[PDB]
């Protein structure tokens, strides 16, 4: 919850946007994963969006699917993810940590219990990929009770009513047919949580453009997983390449 | 929504936000279609003159001789395509057209739904793309050739396990971007609303005909109607018209595979636990962690790791009862029908028949009028059975 | 005899003296059966409730778009068993029973008649033995397993060529000694009287239904009814009710194989000469010496070296016209129906469809209402076609 | 025609029955076939029943079928058969020669023409296996015109009417549920051509029994083909064995 508020405030004082990279927990292995994440934070990432390996990412593309496969082969379980999360938090006290989850893993042993563990390890937000605002009631109430920010996806084929629900339901940030300025301005009008542009953020120019449109920042999803997939053979150079990419993307948010 | 997406605690629309408008437009199209006599006339003409409805209701005396059981088989095996799948596949295609769509998206495991999707699309001038997992591709070569023969474009998936669930994902990803011109043709009475509801309504003629037919032949309703439960469409289609006839037992048969105790089965309704997957809240095959698993069965058409939400609901309230049948029991039922009635049933259907044979055999002096939904033909199973015997 | 064994100069009963009483008792049983409302009620109930009659009459608009041809397909492919063979096989079985017989004797090439014989016998409690030539055995393994699955006893023949004609011989030798308790179930509208007559009468519902159906859909009789001609049963069954409707053209299609000129075909009616074989006087494939030859065709169900005597007769008087269709033309018709209507026709039936497509294509501005008898389904042909393409 | 009349007369004067062996023309080859036939005549056969290879002996058992196969492999055609027949007749002027034919080969180039050739080569009778008395009209008229005896099969499941037709239609001899004495006596009553018992004549005791029942003799069909099939490897011993068999069967007809 709070870590986001403080992040977006510090960002505004610095008059810059947030750069949020995404990565799969345990890809291509636990030790590699932890090192990647530290490199991302070291590189300048303002927050992190972490994915927990699920049977089949019901709402994820091939890049992510392939990342999950590597995580599965490495024997990464959701319990292992929480162990990793605790340690990441233990090293970095202020960086906001959002989880990208699928409904089953949250609902598995009880929704409330899931968010209690998130609060326990130091997670700030959870976006449940396959849960639209229409089915969110139990997830967001549970998240709120455990001081976790329920993140919602505001799609391009979103309408006004949807814009209003996402605005009142969401916390931490809004995961961003219609004009970009339309969404952003309508979101601000509705007092929505700061919007982070998550679509196709793969180059510095993308980050500056997003912030320029008035988005509080940008989320680079698959971009990060790409460097990982390619440099899989030389872990040392994977880090080195991740460092540079994040540095570039982050520099592009500094106005 | 215009209709209730839930059956008790089961059902819902657990899809990413981007896919909600697609579900909402489909629901609204369904509701309008359902009240339009023109759509109904069109659907019926196709079922009758193209598919071959009404299907026969065969009384099988040879198999029940010496017992007080009177058995009838709803002949869906005689339907164009070899199975009941054809009925709904035709209604959904007409629905895609009502929505001004020209494309159809689908996916398959055993191949039967792909074939049905392809035959309907080819008949109604729809461009059809079908996602199938590589493992299923190279194993169901006949149906793959069949689909291509009918002009469908079969797209092999290799995402991880390269199977049904991996294909469903690709089909959905595709649909999220093309729902404006393309319709996602779901294969069973499961997934997100309005699908469980639509598939039931487009299969309900099975129950309706059976009722008129049994009432015609026997002058009374059956004591029980029995059907196999893969995803739930043939079963729900049979059960539907009988739900308000409280005296009629509704028995659904899940595959027991090698034996429930072995863990190798496809029976989540009775031997699995609720989860959220396939866009719905329903009982599923899953690890203690929450990782969905594969459903095993000698009959590939029954390998759905979950079940339709209305079945889960009907079982919670006492209306319908679900049992299990092993591969061997289904194999025996298969052999029995061929030898005594001259009908080669689909191994899926053989699970339903197998249970009725059990109800008869265990209490041979019990007077009972039963109806088994013979969901499909088993010509495609003559080799499988051959490899076993 | 009670009935005329001849159709002009064609037909007769050319069997050894020992077999005449068997033919005479069968003829008398047929005549009595034909006038018994009880037998008729029984036959009809089986056709309706077991076989699935009446079959649909499908108007295929996609295939004829842009031409003035209106085409309908008599859906025998939807009949229990996959083909029209089932109709007569059921009537003959009831006939064997009327005669107090408990056994059935038959023989097959492509396997379809064996399967039909086995399914009928298994349904009506008849012990069935089927003679099949080894060459056909090892080639039609699916149907062999099918027959055994239905309790029939398949006996492999190795007499010389070990094929159909060699099996027919063994079936007849057997019948001469056991006709007292066993009935010989002939597979087509050929052989000695009363067979051509009996098979026609037990297949005539095809023509009768088509007439009522077309009259229902179009309010007029078709301009022509088209059917493939292997031995002549599906064709004669379709033609029968239309013979007195002089305005209706009756077109029979013989297999042209690789081309009439190549000599590799199965078209004796138009490209062979009269001989006496198979217990009848009819046109056949034969050397200049008088040695019967083999009929070639991509479709094994059309390899009869001769044809039914009534077809030879109808062609002598101008009533029916017979043409030829090549393997390639049948292959193209096969592919066309799958792609445009979603129906996989039997390669036998594809010969009939192929001709109607020719009648349409050659004169696209000619207004014509046609009916093709879709004698069977082609799921069994999906591999053959696959090996060609 | 006539050769039969004279044979049965000479047989009656000798108070013995006729022994008629059957053999396939050209089995196992032309040269072998001619030699076999001479051996049969030399051995004491009173007449001969010769078969002409046809596509598939529509009314013949396996033994004959296998004989036909050997004839076919040896490239024996019906034209070759007539060449053999002429030569057999040229060597033996009085022995009656009956042909066992199938309808197609007789009907092929004209029925009348078939019998004209039979008369030409010196054949005495023709039995068309697949032509029952009900379809015989054209065959018997053609045979009669060409002084050929139309032979008919009088089956065990024959009835009175059939007995009468066979009696008036047949010439040369009658190829013989009901009592043997019934058939024989009813045949004589109807003035039928002398009956030759063709069923299962494989041993001397069979021949004596047949003649004893009042049958004018016996036809040994497959028996002869058997010796041929077995001794196929040593043609010299095949003859030697055929000699002995015919001698035995013939001795059994001498009362
Ligand atoms: C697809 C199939 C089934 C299994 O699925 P349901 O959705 O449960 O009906 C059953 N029977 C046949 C013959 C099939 O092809
Ligand atoms: C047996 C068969 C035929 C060929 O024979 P007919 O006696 O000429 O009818 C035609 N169509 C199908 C589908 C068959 O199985
Ligand atoms: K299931
Ligand atoms: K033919």
């Amino acid at each position: 919850m709070e870590r986001y508020e403080n992040l977006f405030a510090q960002l505004n004082d610095r008059r810059e946007g947030a750069f949020v990279p995404f990565v799969t927990l345990g890809d291509p292995g636990i030790e590699q994963s932890l090192k990647i994440i530290d490199t991302l934070i070291d590189a300048g990432a303002d927050a992190l969006e972490l994915g927990v390996p699920f049977s089949d990412p019901l709402a994820n593309g091939p890049t992510i699917q392939n990342a999950n496969l590597r995580a599965f082969a490495a024997g990464v379980t959701p319990a292992q993810c929480f162990e990793m999360l605790a340690l990441i938090r233990e090293k970095h006290p202020t960086i906001p940590i959002g989880l990208l989850m699928y409904a089953n893993l949250v609902f598995n042993n009880g929704i409330d219990a899931f968010y209690a563990r998130c609060e326990q390890v130091g997670v700030d937000s959870v976006l449940v990929a396959d849960v639209p605002v229409e089915e969110s009631a139990p997830f967001r109430q549970a998240a709120l009770r455990h001081n976790i920010a329920p993140i919602f996806i505001c799609p391009p084929n979103a309408d006004d009513d949807l814009l209003r629900q996402v605005a009142s339901y969401g916390r931490g940030y809004t995961y961003l047919a219609l004009p970009l300025h339309h969404l952003i301005e309508k979101l601000k009008e509705y007092h929505a949580a700061p919007a982070l542009q998550g679509f196709g953020i793969s180059s510095p120019e993308q980050v500056s453009a997003a912030v320029r449109a008035g988005a509080a920042g940008a989320i680079s999803g698959s971009a990060i997983v790409k460097i990982i997939e390619k440099n899989l053979a030389s872990p040392k150079q994977m880090l080195a390449e991740l460092r540079s990419f994040v540095s570039a993307m982050k520099a592009a948010s500094r106005a | 929504t215009l209709l209730n997406p839930y059956f008790g605690e089961f059902g819902g629309m657990y899809v990413p936000q981007i896919l909600m408008p697609a579900l909402n437009q489909l629901e609204e199209a369904f509701v309008r279609a359902q009240k339009d006599p023109e759509f109904q006339a069109q659907f019926a003409d196709l079922l009758k003159n193209y598919a071959g409805r009404p299907t026969a209701l065969t009384k099988c005396q040879n198999i029940t001789a010496g017992t007080r059981t009177t058995l009838y088989l709803k002949r869906e095996d005689l339907l164009h395509g070899g199975a009941h799948k054809t009925n709904q596949v035709l209604g959904q295609a007409l629905l895609a057209k009502r929505m001004g769509k020209s494309e159809i998206i689908a996916e398959t495991g055993a191949g039967q739904h792909g074939v049905a999707s392809a035959l309907a699309s080819a008949l109604l001038g729809l461009k059809c793309r079908i996602y199938m997992g590589a493992k299923d591709v190279e194993r169901q070569s006949p149906n793959v050739f069949r689909m291509r023969l009918m002009g469908a474009e079969v797209i092999p998936v290799h995402s991880g396990s390269a199977t049904l669930k991996d294909a469903c994902n690709e089909a959905l990803r595709d649909w999220s971007g093309s729902y404006e011109t393309a319709h996602y043709m779901l294969g069973t009475a499961a997934g997100p609303h309005p699908y469980p509801t639509i598939v039931r309504e487009f299969q309900r003629m099975i129950g309706e005909e059976t009722k008129a037919q049994i009432l015609d032949k026997e002058g009374r309703l059956p004591d029980a109607v029995i059907a196999c439960v893969g995803g739930g469409s043939n079963a729900i289609g049979m059960f539907a018209d009988f739900i308000n006839d409280t005296s009629v037992g509704l028995i659904g048969v899940e595959p027991g595979g090698h034996g429930i105790e072995t863990g190798e089965h496809g029976a989540p309704l009775k031997h699995g636990r609720v989860g959220i997957y396939f866009g719905m809240k329903a009982p599923m095959m899953q690890t203690a962690d929450g990782q969905i698993e594969e459903s095993y069965s000698i009959s590939a058409g029954l390998d759905f790791p979950s079940v339709g939400p209305q079945h889960a609901y009907l079982n919670s309230i006492g209306r319908a009862d679900y049992v299990s049948i092993t591969d061997d029991e289904a194999l025996e039922a298969f052999k029995t029908l061929c030898r005594h009635e001259g009908i080669i049933p689909a191994l899926e259907s053989s699970h339903a028949l197998a249970h009725a044979l059990k109800m008869m055999r265990e209490q041979p002096e019990k007077e009972q009028l039963l109806v088994v939904n013979l969901s499909g033909r088993g010509d495609k199973d003559i080799f499988t059975v051959h490899d076993i015997l």
